[PDB]
């Protein structure tokens, strides 16, 4: 597997919306609880859900793939992600419906043979027979750090007009700024590999000469996540961002290190591995970090420049 | 009186949704699992009355005589029949979600109703 | 005759489920307490032969007498009846005259759950004592058997339907015996009523009515 | 015995999704009383069922089963735990069915050895030769801490939209944040050891010989229960966990520390532990204790740092 | 006296409500739960007033209901209104204050009574209209 | 002790206030968010204080409200308002600053109280006026 | 010892000001931007100081407030003033300036010391007056 955690600092940003109300766009919030020195407070915080990002990344494997030379399905070359949920995708891609429990296998093995997104990020059928995948990458929301019980992040709005010459056209935006965090997993140990249990169906073999390439494209993916491209509203509020801190993971057994909430989140995580790896009997761990902001780290770490290394590193 | 806050909290919801063509504030009052939720729709329905009343879209009219709200929307004109409720109506319905969830999926069904049977007629 | 009084604090609340929809029961049944108060000695056998068939190894105990109340207001819902009291607290009273003080304060240490496996409840203290019996009028808050008359205002009296120890025995249904509850319900909580009882013990302040 | 009670600090997340309406998927929750000086609230809370943590503690079971190489079940090599409950896992596995009472302590032994989840896990099988197998290890209800006058828990609706290129796409997820609690108990004492009354039969002596391995791994499984690999909708909503307290009790009898609702459980666990040693003639009785919000302990425990560490003491 | 300074503060906040066409200050007052709350909204409803008294659309009065009663007139947005009562002193706003400090059930008794007032106003401005 | 020191300021801020006739300065003190904001307005009504002195508009007194209580006679545009209580020392606005450089808040606490002490002379005044 | 060095700085500021009956150099202390400033002001108001000193005008002392103070006593125009404190020293001085130069923040802090000073003495001297 590889598993990682990762801390943005952005300003004058508006990357997710909700529904709006009169002339104001508004900004995704939730509650959270964070525990003060004081006690156990409850605050209402702007957050990103973790769709945009799967959204983003799809995209770039997209992108990718159809560079490289990988079978890339119907709909999804023109970045519309319904994959084969509902009949009419099946109509259009031209594959035939299950039968019954028996036949569900061969099923999965077309769908995986027509589309790298559906291969990595999985799918459902609802139906007859469905057929269900789970996703290969996961994502959650971004939350901005909770450090200390004064949470860096402020949402404001802002006032816009529209210019014109016989007046008969004002509306406003909703801009935050705030100190982002998330984590990510992805474990390439299961990449073009029928997921569904069964007896074996011609084209596996194919499925299996492709395995190199498909998992190096879906390791590439990555960059675009790790770079900062994803969101809404991009056209005129083009967000500033930066990294400063990031945490990756390269494993053999289940692994999830510390989230980035804490100014000694890089300490732990390592001794964690350090330990996990002894009990239990696992065989290879490696620990890769990024660090901007000069904070306590330990020893015996390795330490990269930027973000092209480590996808380089991660790659080879 | 619970009944009759219950009612003029249901007129509320039902003039609002006429107004605003959407069902989606009544469909969050009749999902509400607390204060918050019952709360925030209460302020969203009446700034959305508020902006009718501002534009003389919404009024208040009688059509015996009977107290009545007119709604036009987009070239379509209501009739709700009966009150808006009033500033303690909304303190003493607070009150009872309080101690009731319950009664704001009461006054969403009887403000889907009342929709209901006006967009019909 | 000797006496033991538990004090047990739940973790989220117990749950066990009427025979013959999913409706649970709003206080434990005697049953049950039973046998919790039994597990302590049997813990790693769940099968022991009665000579005739397994029922379960929990027949030895069909002569001790027990009830309980709580102390705090539960919430019952229908999500398989639930009675949800987190954190609180349940008081159980066992009244019996076949082992010595020293079995029964040893097994009272030995309960961890009453109805199912997730009805986690720890112990908190328990105390041993006589018992003194009368037939005079009392007041008491632990249930009784539906055959026990009332003096007090009818205002807090739940009918419900127990089994006897018959039910220890796999394909058998327990015959059914009516009892009466003095609970409010909705909050759940205790109330204590009058009771002309014929055969009551007293327990150290509380007294318990059997018949 | 190994008893022991956790208090968990999660943000974000939808790890219960019972039931579903229109277009929304509903979390489950439980009412809770909350007393004041006027009077007393009610109040609705989320709670996390024991069947998730059930279920993902015996996928880890099977995992580490797999890896190390005890015996496991067919069906249960797929992660489908129906267990021997009905004549037809039988047939599949080939498994002769009871003929009566006094073969019951056989098919006891013979599934015992065919599979390790029956084993751990229980079992129970309908017929006219019904058999039972409780448990050896137990789980209660997640819920947050009802400590103070405040509930620390709070659960919003969020709006989320299927992009198309041709219109004709909009769904309602509850996510929720709270600071939860959970007590376990895992009698190590009674794996691999049959459990009914009769003479003994062929093959114990390979359970004899298996029993250290089958506790080594029940042990070892709990790990990922207390690294927090439970629940649903893991892919898109990765929730951030973090743990706060925990309190790991190791006897020779009976006992369960206090539930970790008030803020000073520890030192009452702690005491009742004494007074539970005293009253029982106990000779074996340690506890382990994890404490990061600086609550109250007292003395007479070991204090450790992680629950690597934990885990490698309980395995020692 | 309690009374009689509640019932000028309410007499206050219906002017205020009535002359704005805003219900958020009283809505805050009724859900105070801090003397800073309160005294942010006794600022904010006189300087509301304040600006009344300037534009010479708020003004003191006197009506005959046969004997006269002291009355305010508020002129909002072409409305007429007449609130009968008295409006309160500094003394009655720092007595008032003194009362919050010492249970803060006045302001929501005084946000109920303000309502109250400005509820019975505007419905029988309504049915004039009507008619 | 620092409830005494806070009320000494706001007398200072709600002295400055009715000799200029200018709520700015409070404005700028209740909506601080750093210690210069503050710090700032502090220096600032007390120079406008100071230009009262000089010019002998501002003066201490004690009143009998039937002990004699410390106050402050301001004169402003013929309008003559009287505050009761004393002025902050030194010491008071280095003590103040060290619990704003803690806490912000106390400089909203204080212009609260300055706002309160100045709407309930204001009003008073006004009363007296048309009588 | 930097807060001791400002307060005797402000001291100095005040014994300037009481003596010579003018805000000027205060004023000018108060609002410098550059370390040019605040030297020149240090030399004027010791150049003051010194005229007070030869005249025999300004003097220390030791006042009992139960154990003796440090004062010095100011007489200007028939007023008699005193100051409780310390004057500074060169090598105070020379630390306030190597401060200074660091950040003109400690100017604006010993002028704030040296007006509180000074205001609560002229206070003080004009209610005696009126008494």
């Amino acid at each position: 597997m590889i598993s990682g955690s990762v801390r943005f600092l952005v300003n004058l940003e508006s990357l997710n919306g909700v529904e709006s109300i009169g002339n104001l766009t508004k900004h995704r919030t939730a509650p959270v609880v964070l525990k003060t020195s004081t006690g156990y407070l409850v605050r209402y915080v702007p957050v990103i859900s973790g769709e945009a990002l799967a959204h983003a990344y799809q995209a770039s494997l997209v992108d990718i793939a159809k560079k490289e030379g990988l079978p890339v399905g119907s709909l999804s070359s023109q970045y519309e992600f319904i994959k084969f949920s509902t009949d009419e995708a099946l109509k259009i891609e031209g594959i035939k419906e299950p039968k019954d429990y028996n036949d569900a296998r061969r099923f999965e093995v077309e769908v995986m043979l027509k589309d790298v997104i559906a291969d990595v990020g999985g799918f459902m059928y609802a139906g007859g027979a469905p057929v269900r995948r789970t996703s290969r990458i996961k994502l959650g929301y971004m939350i901005p750090a909770l450090r200390g019980d004064e949470i860096p992040a402020q949402l404001e709005a802002q006032f816009h007009v529209r210019f014109s010459n016989k007046p008969v056209a004002i509306f406003n935006v909703e801009v935050s700024s705030a100190l982002y965090t998330f984590s990510f997993e992805l474990d390439e140990d299961l990449i073009a590999v029928p997921s569904t249990f069964g007896e074996k169906v011609k084209g596996e073999e194919e499925l299996e000469r492709q395995k190199a390439k498909r998992v190096k494209s879906a390791i590439k993916a990555l960059y675009s996540l790790l770079s900062g491209n994803f969101g809404g509203k991009r056209s005129r509020f083009l967000p500033s961002m930066k990294l400063m801190s990031l945490v990756v993971t390269k494993t053999d057994f289940p692994f999830m290190p510390e989230p980035a909430h804490d100014d000694d989140y890089i300490k732990t995580t390592i001794m964690r591995l350090g330990k996990a790896k002894g009990v239990l009997n696992g065989n290879l761990a490696k620990a890769y970090v990024i660090n901007n902001e000069g904070i306590e780290v330990g020893e015996g770490v390795t330490v990269l420049s930027t973000v092209e290394d480590l996808v380089v590193k991660l790659e080879e | 009186e619970k009944e009759n806050i219950i009612g003029r909290i249901a007129n509320l919801l039902a003039v609002g949704f006429l107004y605003s063509e959407s069902p989606t504030l009544v469909d969050r009052f009749a999902n509400a699992l607390s204060k918050e939720a019952v709360t925030k729709v209460l302020y969203d329905v009446q700034r959305i009355v508020q902006m009718g009343i501002d534009r003389s879209e919404i009024a208040t009219t009688t059509i015996k005589d009977y107290p009545a709200v007119n709604v036009n929307s987009s070239g379509a004109k209501y009739t709700v029949v009966g009150y808006l409720p009033t500033s303690q109506d909304i303190e003493d319905f607070l009150r009872m979600i309080e101690e009731d969830v319950y009664y704001a999926r009461k006054a969403g069904a009887l403000a889907m109703s009342i929709a209901n049977r006006i967009k019909l007629g | 005759m000797i006496y033991s009084k538990v004090f047990l604090k739940l973790h989220w609340g117990f749950s066990v489920v009427k025979p013959l929809a999913k409706p649970g029961f709003y206080l434990p049944p005697p049953t049950t307490l039973i046998g919790a108060l039994s597990y302590g000695k049997f813990r790693g056998v769940d099968n022991i032969n009665l000579g005739n068939v397994y029922g379960s190894p929990a027949y030895n105990f069909r002569n001790i007498m027990a009830t309980a109340r709580l102390e705090s207001e539960g919430v019952y819902t229908e999500d398989t009846g639930k009675v949800y009291i987190p954190n609180g607290r349940l008081v159980v009273v066992y009244v019996t005259d076949s082992i010595s003080k020293e079995e029964l304060e040893k097994l009272c240490w030995s309960i961890t759950r009453i109805g199912c496996k997730e009805c986690l409840a720890s112990v908190e203290n328990v105390e041993v004592g006589e018992a003194k019996k009368v037939s005079g009028r009392v007041k008491t808050r632990y249930y009784f058997r539906d055959t026990v008359k009332v003096v007090g205002r009818k205002e807090f009296l739940e009918y419900v339907t127990f089994w006897e120890e018959n039910g220890y025995i796999w394909g058998k249904e327990g015959s059914p015996v009516r009892y009466i509850l003095p609970i409010t319900t909705y909050p759940l909580a205790s109330k204590e009523v009058e009771v002309e009882a014929k055969e009551a013990y007293e327990v150290g302040g509380e007294y318990v009515v059997f018949s």
